[PDB]
């Protein structure tokens, strides 16, 4: 038994004309979502966005869609992102590292997107049900039989 | 651009 399912990671960034009072030059938004017409809430319990230490309360949790964070800042950084599953066995979660980069003056706003495919070996029937409700496919080996004589 | 680190 094998279940394959997909996730989307992305972010948008925009250069401000006039910086904020804190000197922030960009407004940005980072998100986790499913492919077109796939509600990952079926199998995702929560998403934790680990912002840089310079933000207040940088451990940002989304327990329900939209799974996203909207902020303002002056510099890009690598953002660890944890997608937690509605699963009582391991794996309980999956960890990504996302490059939240900002655009230079003269380049268009950022609209970056990533597609990630998760593969689970023999998930519990309850969890595999949730994955198949969100665009997954289940694959099960069977006994093969040849079509010709020898 | 400038970046931040951990």
């Amino acid at each position: 038994c094998t279940v394959q399912v997909r996730l989307e990671l992305g972010h948008r960034a925009q250069l401000r004309k006039k910086p904020t009072t804190e000197g922030f030059t960009h407004d940005w938004m980072v998100f986790v979502r499913g492919p077109e017409q796939c509600d990952i809430q079926h199998f995702v319990e929560k998403v934790v966005f680990w912002l840089h230490d310079s933000f207040p309360k940088p451990r940002r949790v989304c327990k329900e869609p939209p799974y996203k964070v909207e902020e303002s800042g002056y510099a890009g950084f690598i953002m660890p992102i944890e997608v937690h599953f509605k699963n009582k066995e391991e794996p309980r979660k999956v960890c990504f590292t996302y490059d939240l980069f900002l655009n230079l003056e003269g380049n268009p706003p950022v609209n970056h997107l990533r597609c990630e495919k998760l593969t689970f070996n023999n998930p519990t029937t309850e969890f595999r049900y949730k994955l198949l409700r969100a665009g997954g496919v289940m694959v099960m080996p069977e006994g093969a039989h040849h079509h010709h004589h020898h | 651009a400038a970046r931040k680190s951990a």
